[PDB]
Protein backbone atom coordinates (compact mmCIF):
# COMPACT_ATOMS: atom_id res chain seq x y z
CA UNK A 1 0.00 0.00 0.00
CA UNK A 2 1.70 3.22 1.00
CA UNK A 3 4.14 1.68 3.23
CA UNK A 4 8.10 2.80 2.52
CA UNK A 5 7.42 4.64 -0.53
CA UNK A 6 10.72 6.21 -1.71
CA UNK A 7 10.48 10.19 -1.64
CA UNK A 8 11.08 10.37 -5.43
CA UNK A 9 7.58 7.91 -5.62
CA UNK A 10 5.60 10.48 -3.55
CA UNK A 11 6.98 13.08 -5.59
CA UNK A 12 5.50 11.18 -8.38
CA UNK A 13 1.90 10.97 -7.11
CA UNK A 14 1.42 14.14 -5.24
CA UNK A 15 2.64 15.56 -9.16
CA UNK A 16 0.35 13.46 -10.99
CA UNK A 17 -3.21 15.70 -11.77
CA UNK A 18 -5.48 13.13 -9.85
CA UNK A 19 -6.54 13.21 -6.57
CA UNK A 20 -6.50 9.96 -5.39
CA UNK A 21 -3.06 9.28 -6.55
CA UNK A 22 -2.23 12.71 -4.53
CA UNK A 23 -3.98 11.25 -1.13
CA UNK A 24 -2.01 8.17 -1.47
CA UNK A 25 1.25 9.85 -1.48
CA UNK A 26 0.43 12.34 0.82
CA UNK A 27 -0.19 9.00 3.07
CA UNK A 28 3.00 7.47 2.03
CA UNK A 29 4.71 10.91 3.20
CA UNK A 30 2.91 10.57 6.37
CA UNK A 31 4.08 7.07 7.31
CA UNK A 32 7.70 7.99 6.29
CA UNK A 33 7.33 11.15 8.57
CA UNK A 34 5.95 9.09 11.51
CA UNK A 35 8.11 5.89 11.15
CA UNK A 36 10.16 5.74 15.12
CA UNK A 37 14.05 6.46 13.78
CA UNK A 38 15.45 9.46 11.58
CA UNK A 39 12.16 10.78 9.55
CA UNK A 40 13.86 12.21 6.41
CA UNK A 41 12.04 15.40 6.90
CA UNK A 42 14.67 17.27 5.05
CA UNK A 43 14.46 14.80 2.05
CA UNK A 44 10.65 15.65 2.26
CA UNK A 45 11.60 19.45 2.21
CA UNK A 46 14.07 19.47 -0.59
CA UNK A 47 12.14 17.55 -2.74
CA UNK A 48 9.47 20.81 -2.66
CA UNK A 49 6.57 19.25 -0.95
CA UNK A 50 5.60 21.71 1.40
CA UNK A 51 3.69 23.67 -0.78
CA UNK A 52 2.09 20.92 -2.23
CA UNK A 53 0.88 19.61 1.54
CA UNK A 54 -0.30 23.49 2.26
CA UNK A 55 -2.77 23.51 -0.54
CA UNK A 56 -4.20 19.95 0.47
CA UNK A 57 -5.04 22.06 3.20
CA UNK A 58 -7.66 23.47 1.59
CA UNK A 59 -9.46 20.75 -0.24
CA UNK A 60 -12.90 20.86 1.72
CA UNK A 61 -13.78 18.11 -0.58
CA UNK A 62 -11.32 15.41 0.07
CA UNK A 63 -11.11 15.20 3.92
CA UNK A 64 -8.77 12.74 4.06
CA UNK A 65 -6.07 14.59 1.86
CA UNK A 66 -6.78 17.38 4.32
CA UNK A 67 -6.00 15.19 7.42
CA UNK A 68 -2.67 13.51 5.75
CA UNK A 69 -1.14 16.62 5.00
CA UNK A 70 -1.95 18.31 8.05
CA UNK A 71 -0.32 14.86 10.12
CA UNK A 72 2.51 15.15 7.16
CA UNK A 73 3.03 19.00 7.98
CA UNK A 74 2.76 18.48 11.67
CA UNK A 75 5.88 16.03 11.80
CA UNK A 76 7.94 18.44 10.05
CA UNK A 77 6.95 20.79 12.20
CA UNK A 78 8.17 18.63 14.52
CA UNK A 79 11.66 19.41 14.28
CA UNK A 80 14.51 22.06 13.74
CA UNK A 81 13.36 25.78 13.57
CA UNK A 82 14.60 25.67 10.37
CA UNK A 83 11.97 22.56 9.50
CA UNK A 84 9.37 24.62 11.53
CA UNK A 85 10.18 27.63 9.16
CA UNK A 86 9.50 25.63 6.35
CA UNK A 87 6.05 24.85 6.99
CA UNK A 88 5.57 28.29 7.82
CA UNK A 89 7.10 29.86 5.04
CA UNK A 90 4.73 27.43 2.82
CA UNK A 91 1.33 29.33 4.16
CA UNK A 92 0.66 26.69 6.59
CA UNK A 93 -0.16 29.15 9.82
CA UNK A 94 -3.71 30.55 8.27
CA UNK A 95 -4.48 27.08 6.69
CA UNK A 96 -3.93 25.25 9.82
CA UNK A 97 -6.08 28.13 11.67
CA UNK A 98 -9.02 27.89 9.20
CA UNK A 99 -9.53 23.72 9.87
CA UNK A 100 -9.88 24.70 13.74
CA UNK A 101 -13.67 24.69 12.23
CA UNK A 102 -13.45 21.50 10.23
CA UNK A 103 -16.37 19.03 11.18
CA UNK A 104 -14.09 16.67 11.78
CA UNK A 105 -12.44 15.75 14.72
CA UNK A 106 -9.41 13.88 13.69
CA UNK A 107 -8.77 17.00 10.87
CA UNK A 108 -9.14 20.12 13.98
CA UNK A 109 -7.34 18.04 16.04
CA UNK A 110 -3.99 17.81 14.03
CA UNK A 111 -4.25 21.43 13.22
CA UNK A 112 -4.31 22.43 16.94
CA UNK A 113 -1.26 19.92 17.19
CA UNK A 114 0.26 21.81 14.56
CA UNK A 115 -0.35 25.31 15.60
CA UNK A 116 1.37 23.85 18.92
CA UNK A 117 4.29 22.55 17.47
CA UNK A 118 4.73 25.89 15.11
CA UNK A 119 4.00 28.41 18.74
CA UNK A 120 6.38 26.39 20.42
CA UNK A 121 9.35 27.30 18.45
CA UNK A 122 9.83 30.34 19.96
CA UNK A 123 8.41 34.19 20.90
CA UNK A 124 8.33 35.04 17.39
CA UNK A 125 6.10 32.26 15.55
CA UNK A 126 4.13 32.10 19.07
CA UNK A 127 3.19 35.81 18.47
CA UNK A 128 2.76 35.46 14.56
CA UNK A 129 0.45 32.22 15.29
CA UNK A 130 -1.55 34.92 17.72
CA UNK A 131 -1.56 37.95 14.97
CA UNK A 132 -3.25 35.05 13.00
CA UNK A 133 -5.87 35.00 15.08
CA UNK A 134 -5.70 31.12 16.53
CA UNK A 135 -6.66 31.75 20.25
CA UNK A 136 -10.63 32.70 19.24
CA UNK A 137 -10.67 29.04 17.02
CA UNK A 138 -8.59 27.47 19.60
CA UNK A 139 -10.73 28.71 23.06
CA UNK A 140 -14.29 28.59 20.83
CA UNK A 141 -13.09 24.83 20.49
CA UNK A 142 -13.17 24.29 24.30
CA UNK A 143 -16.18 26.29 25.03
CA UNK A 144 -18.45 23.86 26.08
CA UNK A 145 -20.24 23.00 29.31
CA UNK A 146 -18.35 19.91 30.37
CA UNK A 147 -14.90 19.34 29.59
CA UNK A 148 -15.61 15.92 30.00
CA UNK A 149 -17.54 15.25 27.45
CA UNK A 150 -14.81 16.19 24.71
CA UNK A 151 -13.06 13.13 23.91
CA UNK A 152 -9.27 12.96 26.08
CA UNK A 153 -6.69 13.14 23.59
CA UNK A 154 -8.41 15.79 21.72
CA UNK A 155 -8.41 17.84 25.14
CA UNK A 156 -4.84 16.79 25.85
CA UNK A 157 -3.73 18.11 22.43
CA UNK A 158 -5.49 21.59 22.81
CA UNK A 159 -4.66 21.88 26.44
CA UNK A 160 -0.68 21.46 24.88
CA UNK A 161 -0.75 24.19 22.28
CA UNK A 162 -2.18 26.72 24.19
CA UNK A 163 0.74 26.42 27.14
CA UNK A 164 2.81 26.53 23.35
CA UNK A 165 0.99 30.03 23.04
CA UNK A 166 1.87 30.86 27.20
CA UNK A 167 5.44 30.07 26.70
CA UNK A 168 8.81 31.95 25.84
CA UNK A 169 10.55 35.06 26.80
CA UNK A 170 12.12 38.27 25.12
CA UNK A 171 9.38 38.75 24.85
CA UNK A 172 7.10 37.15 26.72
CA UNK A 173 3.09 36.88 24.95
CA UNK A 174 1.22 39.97 24.73
CA UNK A 175 -0.82 40.99 27.98
CA UNK A 176 -4.12 40.78 25.96
CA UNK A 177 -3.50 37.28 24.32
CA UNK A 178 -2.75 36.50 27.97
CA UNK A 179 -5.88 37.55 29.21
CA UNK A 180 -8.03 36.15 26.57
CA UNK A 181 -6.51 32.81 27.65
CA UNK A 182 -6.17 32.63 31.15
CA UNK A 183 -9.60 31.97 32.06
CA UNK A 184 -9.97 28.43 29.85
CA UNK A 185 -6.43 27.80 31.65
CA UNK A 186 -7.94 28.00 35.39
CA UNK A 187 -10.87 25.76 33.92
CA UNK A 188 -8.87 23.32 32.55
CA UNK A 189 -6.46 23.48 35.85
CA UNK A 190 -9.39 22.03 37.59
CA UNK A 191 -10.04 18.92 34.80
CA UNK A 192 -9.40 15.79 36.10
CA UNK A 193 -6.90 14.51 33.47
CA UNK A 194 -3.13 14.16 34.96
CA UNK A 195 -2.01 15.27 31.67
CA UNK A 196 -3.99 18.27 30.97
CA UNK A 197 -3.45 19.11 34.59
CA UNK A 198 0.34 18.51 33.96
CA UNK A 199 0.07 21.29 30.78
CA UNK A 200 -1.84 23.30 32.66
CA UNK A 201 0.33 24.12 35.29
CA UNK A 202 3.35 24.66 32.67
CA UNK A 203 1.29 26.96 31.26
CA UNK A 204 0.69 29.00 34.10
CA UNK A 205 4.81 28.41 34.96
CA UNK A 206 5.00 30.41 31.86
CA UNK A 207 3.04 32.96 32.67
CA UNK A 208 4.55 33.35 36.08
CA UNK A 209 8.12 33.63 34.63
CA UNK A 210 8.19 37.43 34.73
CA UNK A 211 7.61 40.64 36.43
CA UNK A 212 5.10 41.38 39.46
CA UNK A 213 2.57 42.20 37.03
CA UNK A 214 2.61 39.17 35.10
CA UNK A 215 2.45 37.46 38.35
CA UNK A 216 -0.30 39.48 39.34
CA UNK A 217 -2.50 39.03 36.32
CA UNK A 218 -2.47 34.93 37.30
CA UNK A 219 -2.81 34.78 41.10
CA UNK A 220 -5.50 37.40 40.86
CA UNK A 221 -7.53 34.69 38.96
CA UNK A 222 -7.99 32.85 42.31
CA UNK A 223 -5.50 29.62 41.13
CA UNK A 224 -3.06 29.92 43.76
CA UNK A 225 -5.49 26.91 46.04
CA UNK A 226 -5.08 24.87 43.04
CA UNK A 227 -1.83 25.05 42.23
CA UNK A 228 -0.94 24.06 46.20
CA UNK A 229 -3.35 21.75 45.62
CA UNK A 230 -1.81 20.23 42.78
CA UNK A 231 1.93 20.28 44.36
CA UNK A 232 0.78 17.75 46.80
CA UNK A 233 -0.13 15.02 43.38
CA UNK A 234 1.26 11.81 43.56
CA UNK A 235 1.44 12.04 39.47
CA UNK A 236 5.64 14.09 39.25
CA UNK A 237 4.33 15.67 35.77
CA UNK A 238 2.02 17.36 38.30
CA UNK A 239 4.25 18.69 41.18
CA UNK A 240 7.11 19.53 38.88
CA UNK A 241 5.48 22.72 37.24
CA UNK A 242 3.04 23.08 40.11
CA UNK A 243 5.96 23.72 42.15
CA UNK A 244 7.58 25.82 39.29
CA UNK A 245 4.76 27.84 38.97
CA UNK A 246 4.33 28.19 43.40
CA UNK A 247 8.12 29.16 43.20
CA UNK A 248 7.80 31.60 40.44
CA UNK A 249 4.96 33.42 42.25
CA UNK A 250 6.86 33.67 45.59
CA UNK A 251 9.91 35.59 43.38
CA UNK A 252 6.80 38.34 43.61
CA UNK A 253 6.17 40.98 45.90
CA UNK A 254 5.11 39.75 49.61
CA UNK A 255 1.57 40.17 49.00
CA UNK A 256 1.92 37.74 46.47
CA UNK A 257 3.78 35.51 48.13
CA UNK A 258 1.56 35.86 50.96
CA UNK A 259 -1.07 34.26 49.29
CA UNK A 260 1.18 30.97 48.47
CA UNK A 261 1.58 31.03 52.27
CA UNK A 262 -2.69 31.60 53.09
CA UNK A 263 -3.25 28.93 50.44
CA UNK A 264 -1.81 25.98 52.83
CA UNK A 265 1.73 25.88 50.73
CA UNK A 266 4.11 25.40 53.42
CA UNK A 267 2.62 21.95 54.82
CA UNK A 268 3.60 20.30 51.60
CA UNK A 269 6.81 21.43 52.34
CA UNK A 270 8.61 18.30 54.63
CA UNK A 271 7.47 15.84 51.48
CA UNK A 272 9.05 18.52 49.17
CA UNK A 273 12.38 18.87 50.63
CA UNK A 274 13.00 15.08 51.17
CA UNK A 275 11.58 14.46 48.09
CA UNK A 276 13.31 11.36 46.38
CA UNK A 277 13.51 13.71 43.16
CA UNK A 278 16.62 16.08 43.26
CA UNK A 279 14.94 18.49 40.89
CA UNK A 280 12.27 18.41 43.05
CA UNK A 281 14.53 19.27 46.57
CA UNK A 282 16.16 21.60 44.45
CA UNK A 283 13.02 23.98 43.27
CA UNK A 284 11.79 23.38 46.66
CA UNK A 285 14.43 24.82 48.58
CA UNK A 286 15.05 27.31 45.81
CA UNK A 287 11.05 28.06 46.60
CA UNK A 288 12.08 28.14 50.78
CA UNK A 289 14.90 30.59 49.62
CA UNK A 290 12.39 33.46 48.30
CA UNK A 291 10.12 32.97 51.46
CA UNK A 292 12.30 34.03 53.80
CA UNK A 293 13.44 36.74 51.88
CA UNK A 294 10.02 37.73 52.53
CA UNK A 295 8.62 39.86 56.05
CA UNK A 296 9.52 38.52 59.84
CA UNK A 297 5.94 37.25 59.91
CA UNK A 298 6.63 35.67 56.45
CA UNK A 299 9.63 34.31 58.23
CA UNK A 300 7.89 33.10 61.23
CA UNK A 301 5.24 30.78 59.39
CA UNK A 302 8.19 29.22 58.08
CA UNK A 303 9.72 28.27 61.71
CA UNK A 304 6.07 27.58 62.78
CA UNK A 305 5.59 24.48 60.19
CA UNK A 306 8.59 22.97 61.18
CA UNK A 307 10.78 23.30 58.13
CA UNK A 308 14.10 25.33 59.61
CA UNK A 309 14.73 21.01 60.47
CA UNK A 310 14.40 20.61 57.69
CA UNK A 311 16.88 23.55 55.70
CA UNK A 312 19.28 21.66 58.05
CA UNK A 313 18.64 18.76 56.69
CA UNK A 314 19.11 19.60 52.96
CA UNK A 315 22.16 22.22 54.04
CA UNK A 316 23.35 19.00 55.90
CA UNK A 317 22.95 16.59 52.63
CA UNK A 318 21.70 16.87 49.32
CA UNK A 319 22.69 17.47 45.88
CA UNK A 320 24.86 20.41 45.74
CA UNK A 321 22.76 22.48 43.57
CA UNK A 322 20.18 22.03 46.29
CA UNK A 323 22.90 22.97 49.02
CA UNK A 324 23.54 26.12 47.34
CA UNK A 325 19.89 27.04 47.47
CA UNK A 326 19.72 26.03 50.77
CA UNK A 327 22.68 28.36 51.79
CA UNK A 328 20.64 31.29 49.79
CA UNK A 329 17.28 30.56 52.03
CA UNK A 330 19.71 30.65 55.03
CA UNK A 331 21.32 33.95 54.64
CA UNK A 332 18.03 35.27 53.44
CA UNK A 333 16.70 34.39 56.71
CA UNK A 334 19.45 35.37 58.98
CA UNK A 335 19.22 39.11 56.79
CA UNK A 336 15.56 39.67 57.40
CA UNK A 337 14.91 37.57 60.74
CA UNK A 338 14.09 39.05 64.09
CA UNK A 339 17.12 37.94 66.90
CA UNK A 340 14.87 35.38 68.21
CA UNK A 341 14.36 33.89 64.73
CA UNK A 342 18.33 33.56 64.25
CA UNK A 343 18.70 32.10 67.60
CA UNK A 344 16.45 29.23 66.87
CA UNK A 345 17.94 28.46 63.22
CA UNK A 346 21.34 28.28 65.44
CA UNK A 347 19.82 25.94 68.01
CA UNK A 348 17.99 23.83 65.46
CA UNK A 349 21.97 22.89 64.37
CA UNK A 350 22.76 25.47 61.30
CA UNK A 351 26.24 26.15 61.88
CA UNK A 352 27.64 23.16 62.03
CA UNK A 353 26.52 22.17 58.17
CA UNK A 354 27.10 26.01 56.94
CA UNK A 355 30.40 25.53 58.36
CA UNK A 356 31.36 22.40 56.34
CA UNK A 357 30.23 23.81 53.11
CA UNK A 358 32.81 26.18 53.27
CA UNK A 359 35.53 23.88 52.11
CA UNK A 360 33.03 23.68 48.44
CA UNK A 361 35.31 24.96 45.65
CA UNK A 362 32.54 27.51 44.58
CA UNK A 363 33.33 30.72 45.58
CA UNK A 364 29.73 31.93 45.08
CA UNK A 365 28.21 30.05 47.95
CA UNK A 366 31.04 30.84 50.42
CA UNK A 367 29.91 34.71 49.93
CA UNK A 368 26.83 33.72 50.89
CA UNK A 369 27.33 31.43 53.98
CA UNK A 370 30.41 34.21 54.94
CA UNK A 371 27.10 36.92 54.94
CA UNK A 372 25.01 34.27 56.91
CA UNK A 373 27.75 34.47 59.74
CA UNK A 374 27.98 37.54 59.48
CA UNK A 375 24.33 37.98 60.46
CA UNK A 376 24.07 35.42 62.74
CA UNK A 377 26.93 37.17 64.87
CA UNK A 378 25.05 40.54 64.38
CA UNK A 379 21.85 38.78 66.30
CA UNK A 380 24.58 37.51 68.69
CA UNK A 381 26.39 40.97 69.32
CA UNK A 382 23.04 42.40 70.45
CA UNK A 383 22.74 39.67 72.88
CA UNK A 384 26.07 39.81 73.96
CA UNK A 385 26.85 36.36 73.45
CA UNK A 386 29.34 36.49 70.14
CA UNK A 387 32.33 34.30 72.24
CA UNK A 388 29.51 31.20 71.96
CA UNK A 389 29.21 31.45 68.84
CA UNK A 390 32.63 31.61 68.28
CA UNK A 391 33.35 28.65 70.25
CA UNK A 392 30.82 26.80 68.51
CA UNK A 393 32.39 27.48 64.88
CA UNK A 394 35.40 26.41 66.67
CA UNK A 395 34.72 23.33 68.01
CA UNK A 396 33.13 22.34 64.76
CA UNK A 397 36.31 23.09 62.38
CA UNK A 398 34.75 26.33 61.28
CA UNK A 399 37.27 28.61 62.37
CA UNK A 400 39.89 26.29 60.47
CA UNK A 401 37.85 27.32 57.48
CA UNK A 402 37.70 30.83 58.20
CA UNK A 403 40.78 30.97 58.69
CA UNK A 404 42.26 29.87 55.32
CA UNK A 405 39.52 31.72 53.70
CA UNK A 406 41.61 34.86 54.39
CA UNK A 407 43.98 33.48 51.67
CA UNK A 408 41.41 32.89 48.77
CA UNK A 409 42.22 34.93 45.98
CA UNK A 410 38.33 36.40 45.40
CA UNK A 411 38.17 39.79 46.99
CA UNK A 412 34.96 39.33 48.75
CA UNK A 413 36.16 36.11 50.32
CA UNK A 414 39.37 37.10 51.66
CA UNK A 415 37.77 40.20 53.17
CA UNK A 416 34.79 38.88 54.84
CA UNK A 417 37.10 36.04 56.31
CA UNK A 418 39.47 38.90 57.66
CA UNK A 419 37.24 41.04 58.97
CA UNK A 420 35.34 38.31 61.26
CA UNK A 421 38.56 36.86 62.14
CA UNK A 422 39.33 40.23 63.73
CA UNK A 423 36.04 40.97 65.03
CA UNK A 424 34.98 37.62 66.78
CA UNK A 425 38.01 35.21 67.15
CA UNK A 426 40.72 37.46 68.95
CA UNK B 1 6.08 21.62 26.13
CA UNK B 2 7.91 22.64 22.81
CA UNK B 3 7.36 20.41 19.94
CA UNK B 4 5.85 16.47 19.57
CA UNK B 5 6.17 14.41 16.34
CA UNK B 6 2.90 12.28 15.86
CA UNK B 7 3.95 8.57 15.36
CA UNK B 8 0.77 6.86 15.31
Amino acid sequence: GTVNWSVEDIVKGINSNNLESQLQATQAARKLLSREKQPPIDNIIRAGLIPKFVSFLGKTDCSPIQFESAWALTNIASGTSEQTKAVVDGGAIPAFISLLASPHAHISEQAVWALGNIAGDGSAFRDLVIKHGAIDPLLALLAVPDLSTLACGYLRNLTWTLSNLCRNKNPAPPLDAVEQILPTLVRLLHHNDPEVLADSCWAISYLTDGPNERIEMVVKKGVVPQLVKLLGATELPIVTPALRAIGNIVTGTDEQTQKVIDAGALAVFPSLLTNPKTNIQKEATWTMSNITAGRQDQIQQVVNHGLVPFLVGVLSKADFKTQKEAAWAITNYTSGGTVEQIVYLVHCGIIEPLMNLLSAKDTKIIQVILDAISNIFQAAEKLGETEKLSIMIEECGGLDKIEALQRHENESVYKASLNLIEKYFS
Amino acid sequence: GRKKRRQR
